[PDB]
């Protein structure tokens, strides 16, 4: 059961190094015109599906809050 | 001797079918010591005969149809021709004496061992006029009709169980709850337990039995396909690639799977959906209509989604195959990558390929997710509509709660078969494409041989007479009027320039080339009347680029007959000079040769090929450029061992270099297809303006 | 169940043996019918022994 | 070091999207809880009391809930696939870039099949992290909500489910290893069958030249029978495994039905409560059913990653020393060079002193064991001399970038493996963006243009599997063209003109006069005829330069070893 | 009815293909043996011709019998559907007459 | 039929040795051999191919 | 045509640090230049002068004088696919996909 503790230690120690190794932010055109592998590595998912998911979850939350008044 | 061959050809004589005794000896008498029972039956089956060994007594021989073969366990057989009861005599055809003779009751009782072979012949209209279609598989599939009937019956019972279970749930919900039973509940629980355990057992049994039958069908089809593939002539493989033929051969399992595990499922699903629709319409026509109206949504969605998803999977598979090929070719050639400094270029290529493959995989998974979500959305919409209508019906009437629950179970169950049918519609087209692809292999002529003179063993007498040859009917003549005679034990040598035609004599000795005019003969016998498989095994041919199998050295040398002795392999290796590095190796003769070029050098592989050619006793050796692309050590050792290699053999040494035929008995010099000069070495070199001297000066 | 492919299994699937055996049969030819008849007799026994109450409204 | 680590940096790199996936999964579980509650309330309050308004409200509520659940599940799958694709690309790039940096000693000491398998383990890692393997563990984590709701309905009925789960785990653990072994056996047999089929297809001419078709059929029959038997065993184990889980599920369902019927008759449960409990039981059990391959994979990927790290736990010999040396001229110099293969091995090259000038065609000859075969690898940075130094332009090679030197030096060996690409792609391997005119010029210098002009696709002809469509001499000429495609001032012929046939050696030796124009060419060959036109023929024995000079100068002296070797050759 | 006909038709077509192949070969043999009857009589090869004829006739009759059996089972399958619908209609009509309407 | 079948019409089961002997006696061996199919050439209807 | 991916974009000098070089700066007059190795910490640009035909090192000021606000980004996107599709009504499906908004 010592694998989990080592995983926790390394997780914490590299979480204290958070934002030091994160990729820089770029626009859509800058990301598109990269090498073939770098474009896929550095491209975030999108903004539209994230907005749809947030809207669905928020609608559920507001509905359940309004129903328990 | 070969009573099995003589008996089989006599029985083919009686029934008027074509027999090829040396072809039978080749295919079914590989090692020797006669045929044997199983191989004799196989040969008779190959001759389109109906044979079977049966248990008959002395009195039952009066009701069988003669002639019949009495298979003695200890060798010498005999053919029973006529049984007589008016005189109590058994007229047989003795095989050792090669003439019929009459026996008595006691003699036959002593000779009869209780086993006889019944033989019959029927008609056939197949031939080779049938174009390749699904008819190539039907004879091997109908063979298991009892098994298929059993599987169909088991499937029927399983689906009646699946139909029955919702009725049990209905009875529970409509009689055990409203009226406090405690007695019907126990009976229904026992019935449900029995139904589920028997359904599980029957499903397992059906899967087991169908798997066994399909496995046997796969074995038969694959073996017969491989036989046909090997039977094809070399001209077929001269044009086609290697991966193409391998892919076409591997494209058999899809057709088999469609024929076995998709047609039966479809014919079950159609009837079973009909039954389920009848039951649901009995329960409630309104919800049955909702379900029926959803049926085209499922069909259209499946038909629309299937082709694009299939294209995405094909693209992803091709990209993965190319990436794996690049990886395996880059890891096996690391020495040349590191010797140069082309690592950045290879990394760039790998990055591009990996990005493309990963993008293809992401597209595949996105499309699959979209299709699954669409199917589930249709299902959920139907469920909502049915919930509303069923609640209204239960509130009003004409439907109790248990009826609604049972209808819900049946409606949930029936969804899959219509999707399966919508898919098999296009699966049929895909299997048609696979069939027309495999027709490239299984529709080509098998290149067989009908009538041969059945020659005796070869000793090395070769003679050409008026040989004229062209590659094509329009191509220029390569050999004009070649006339050449070689005696036994003669070590001949042939030289010349490019396009001299000396490179076609090797394929003229063996029957790969058919002369336009004249005819090649060995021992006075025209090769047009001799079985090539009897000739190819008696001629040892060594080329400059030999291919050896990836089994072992001891197997590569003993490819002709693996059940042979071992010491002969050592003798052959010593004759070819290959014993040294084999002995030096770790495992010795059991060393694995590797996949393509692992371990053994080119000269070492050539020496292995020479030893394999010399492992038998070929009276005719042909060295077609065998010492052309060899390094100095291998060429030196081969030329040193040549004097003992050509002992008791007729060796033809074809070589562009004139220094390799210095010690040849005769030096045939060819020009544009004509023997312009011949004789010994010094006699030919003596003349100053002769072509032999000119070529010798030109080369050195 | 954990044994590897023995020689019996390979010999049972050899093309030479399958070609001679005309009109073949399943490995155990009397298991489907046995189970179907067992299910039928158990169903009959349960139907004759099973009891159902009568409720009058 | 490569282990189950190196993913925590990647996971924390992709923090926000993974947290979004987690919260989306939680909301999916919430929707899957909501629907059975709607069924229960319908069955309890719409059928008992006529509640048309309640049914109307619940219908639209459940419709929007199911639509949102569908969309949310699709979005979660999309996001997870995106993240895993990014991780896979990063893995592959790093692994290949590390593999191409390992020393030759690593590859020569191991088999190519073992290495390619240890690398293709990356593909099965990709299959691990790009499937349902990671979307079901989250469902197992979040099923405790359903478990708590089921306990809320009835503490006795869900006790059956929580006793059933250990049965699932135990029987899956019992079944999985045997199916693993059977699948491995079937895969190995299929690979062997495929290799035999492809090699039989490649050697059809050799099969027909001899009479070995019956032998091939006998081999193929055994292979096919074994493979089919293995497949049948795999199918039997798989169907037994499926039927066992089905039996467990159905037994639990029957027991729950009996207990629920008794409870509903007695009390503490309604009918809609029982229906909702059954649906929750099914929705809990299904992910646990899917987790079987997860127990299998969480143990397979252990050894998979261990072997991948065993490949990745090796030094990369990365070079950090370069004095920005200029472009080299063609003058090689040796100084007191002593070399042994291993510290315990004997010395093969004792004290050679050599000095080569620009534009000089120098030849090296000798018998076996003369040590002339190690000079080509000594000029490159593959062999490290024990004493002395090999220096180019006066610059010591021990203090120089080896990759730059190998760019500047072209060597033609006796094997000359080619990649499975087009001829122009093989020739321009070192610089794919180069103009076609230079490629044509190199092919004309090497003499390869004439036979390329006669091919099916010209310069676009695929050479095949390391070269299959061309003969040995043609591949050798292609290799010479590739070595001459740039302008190397140093060129080495390490027995390049030794193991090829006539009409191919002739062209190379005829064009040798124009190949060596403006280059320092070293011709190491066993035959003494190829080095006749050399400017300085050098004979060496046991790593000692016994004599050097022109052909006539060396041959005129009868006691020279050159004359003895010439007599032996002729 | 439509599904039964669609299921049965292809098998009958295949059997009739085989039957026509048998018939065409038999006709070819008959024409060739009657046209060259003088050679058959002169060479005294009557037993061989009779054996060939017996084989061909047996194959032809076997194919015809297979076609007949398949047609019979198809006709009986259609009769089964007709009579099942008849029984269902009798039951439903009895109920629909007992209750007026 | 083929050449050998027609030559061996009076007894279809006959070996190639007797066919060769008879063809040499009749003087037809050479022409049959010069053919591509040899003794397996189909003569057509009523021997129209010859 | 050369299987490249190009598009002219409006890029500020501040944003010029985050693009993938080399990139072509297209001027209205035919005096273009290829930009490569935009160096931080030294505000220097290693352009490739197309007229002088050799790389030259510039500083911030003359680059700001020579850059107008438009640059062309070049990426290597070579499609690996060889096939020709039959012209049918299916040809309009990619057209519908392209004009999907
Ligand atoms: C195929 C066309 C056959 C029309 C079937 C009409 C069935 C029907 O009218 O049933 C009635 C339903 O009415 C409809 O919705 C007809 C829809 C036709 C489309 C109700 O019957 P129930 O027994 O009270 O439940
Ligand atoms: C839409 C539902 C149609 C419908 O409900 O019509 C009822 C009959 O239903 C039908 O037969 C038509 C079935 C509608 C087909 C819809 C199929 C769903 C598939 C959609 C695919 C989603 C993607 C008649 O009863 P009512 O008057 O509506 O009920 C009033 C209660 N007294
Ligand atoms: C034998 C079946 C006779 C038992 C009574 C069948 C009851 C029945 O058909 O329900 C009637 C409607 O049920 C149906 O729709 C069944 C229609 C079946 C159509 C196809 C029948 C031919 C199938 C033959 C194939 C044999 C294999 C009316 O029920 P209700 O009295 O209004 O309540």
């Amino acid at each position: 059961s010592e694998f989990l503790l080592r995983y926790k230690l390394v997780w914490s120690e590299t979480w204290k190094i958070r934002k030091q190794l994160d990729t820089p932010v770029r626009e859509k055109d800058e990301n598109e015109f990269l090498p073939a592998h770098l474009e896929l590595i550095e491209t975030p998912v999108s903004r539209r599906p994230r907005l749809v998911a947030y809207f669905i979850m928020g609608f559920l939350v507001i509905a359940v809050i309004l129903s328990v008044l | 001797i070969d009573y099995g061959l003589y008996a089989l050809e006599i029985l083919a004589q009686y029934h008027n079918v074509s027999v090829n005794p040396e072809e039978i000896k080749h295919r079914f008498d590989t090692d020797g010591t006669g045929l044997g029972l199983t191989s004799w039956l196989l040969a008779a089956k190959s001759l389109e005969l109906k044979v079977k060994q049966v248990k008959k007594t002395i009195d039952r021989l009066n009701f069988i149809s003669l002639p019949a073969l009495v298979w003695r366990e200890d060798g010498r057989h005999f053919i029973l021709t006529k049984v007589s009861k008016e005189a109590n005599r058994y007229l047989i055809f003795d095989l050792e004496q090669r003439n019929p003779r009459v026996l008595e009751q006691s003699e036959f009782e002593a000779l009869y061992q209780g086993h006889i072979i019944l033989i019959a012949s029927r008609s056939s209209v197949t031939g080779k006029l049938a174009k390749f279609d699904f008819t190539w598989f039907i004879p091997a599939i109908i063979k298991y009709r009892k098994i298929f009937i059993e599987t169909l019956v088991v499937s029927v019972f399983l689906q009646l169980f699946a139909l029955i279970t919702p009725l049990f749930f209905q009875v529970v919900m409509d009689k055990v709850l409203v009226h406090r039973g405690f007695s019907t509940l126990n009976v229904i629980t026992v019935a449900l337990s029995v139904v589920v355990v028997f359904e599980i057992i029957l499903s397992g049994l059906r899967t087991y039995i169908f798997a066994h039958s399909t496995s046997r069908i796969d074995v038969e089809l694959g073996a017969k396909l491989f036989r046909h593939l090997l039977a094809l002539p070399i001209s077929y493989f001269e044009s086609r690639r290697v991966g193409d033929t391998v892919a076409r051969v591997r494209e058999l399992d899809q057709i088999r799977n469609f024929l076995t595990g998709q047609a039966l499922t479809s014919v079950l699903d159609l009837l079973f959906s009909f039954i389920f629709f009848a039951v649901m319409w009995y329960y409630s026509p309104k919800l049955t209509l909702v379900i029926l109206f959803s049926l085209p949504c499922y069909a259209a969605w499946s038909v629309f989604i299937s082709p694009i998803l299939r294209r995405r999977l094909d693209d992803k598979f091709s990209r993965n195959a190319d990436n794996q090929s690049f990886l395996v070719e880059s890891v096996t050639a690391i020495n040349t990558i590191k010797a140069m400094a082309v690592s950045p270029q290879m990394t760039n290529i790998w990055d591009k390929q990996l990005a493309g493959y990963v993008a293809a995989g992401f597209k595949v998974t996105v499309l699959a997710t979209i299709g699954q979500q669409g199917i589930q959305l249709i299902q959920k919409t139907v469920m909502i509509i049915n919930l509303w209508l069923g609640a209204h019906l239960v509130i009003s009437g004409d439907l109790s709660i248990g009826q609604l629950i049972a209808f819900n179970m049946l409606a949930g169950q029936i969804v899959a078969p219509v999707i399966r049918l919508a898919q098999i519609w296009q699966d049929f087209q895909q299997v048609g494409i696979s069939v027309t692809r495999l027709g490239d292999v299984l529709n080509s002529p098998t290149e067989s041989y009908h009538g041969k003179l059945a020659l005796p063993e070869i000793n090395g007498n070769i003679t050409f007479r008026n040989i004229r040859f062209r590659y094509k009917p329009d191509s220029p003549v390569i050999l004009d009027n070649i006339n050449l005679s070689i005696k036994q034990g003669e070590v001949i040598g042939i030289v010349g320039r490019s396009g001299s035609g000396k490179s076609t004599l090797t394929k003229l000795i063996q029957r790969f080339y058919i002369p336009e005019n004249g005819q090649v003969l060995i021992d006075g016998h025209d090769l047009a009347l001799a079985d090539p498989n009897w000739l190819r095994r008696q001629v040892g041919v060594v080329l400059q680029d030999n291919v050896l199998l990836n089994r072992s050295i001891i197997d590569n040398i003993s490819l002709a007959n693996p059940g042979m002795s071992v010491e002969k392999v050592i003798y052959a290796a010593k004759l070819a000079g290959a014993h040294d590095f084999i002995s030096e190796l770790r495992e010795g003769y059991n060393t694995i040769v590797g996949e393509q070029g692992a371990g053994l050098s080119g000269g070492q592989r050539q020496r292995i090929a020479i030893a394999r050619a010399l492992v038998n006793n070929p009276k005719i050796l042909i060295f077609d450029e065998a010492t052309s692309a060899l390094d100095y050590e291998s060429e030196h050792i081969i030329m040193r061992n040549m004097h003992k290699i050509c002992k008791g053999r007729t060796v033809i040494i074809i070589a562009h270099r004139l220094s390799t035929v210095k010690n040849a008995d005769r030096i045939i010099v060819m020009e544009k297809g004509k023997i312009v000069e011949q004789g010994k070495h010094k006699e030919l070199l003596s003349e100053p303006e002769s072509l032999y001297s000119y070529l010798y000066q030109l080369q050195s | 169940l954990d044994t590897p492919v023995r020689e019996k299994d390979e010999n049972e699937f050899l093309p030479a043996h399958l070609e001679l055996i005309e009109t073949p049969v399943s490995r155990r030819p009397r298991l489907v019918a046995y189970f179907i008849m067992g299910f039928l007799v158990i169903a009959v026994i349960l139907s004759v022994l099973g009891q159902v109450e009568i409720v009058a409204t």
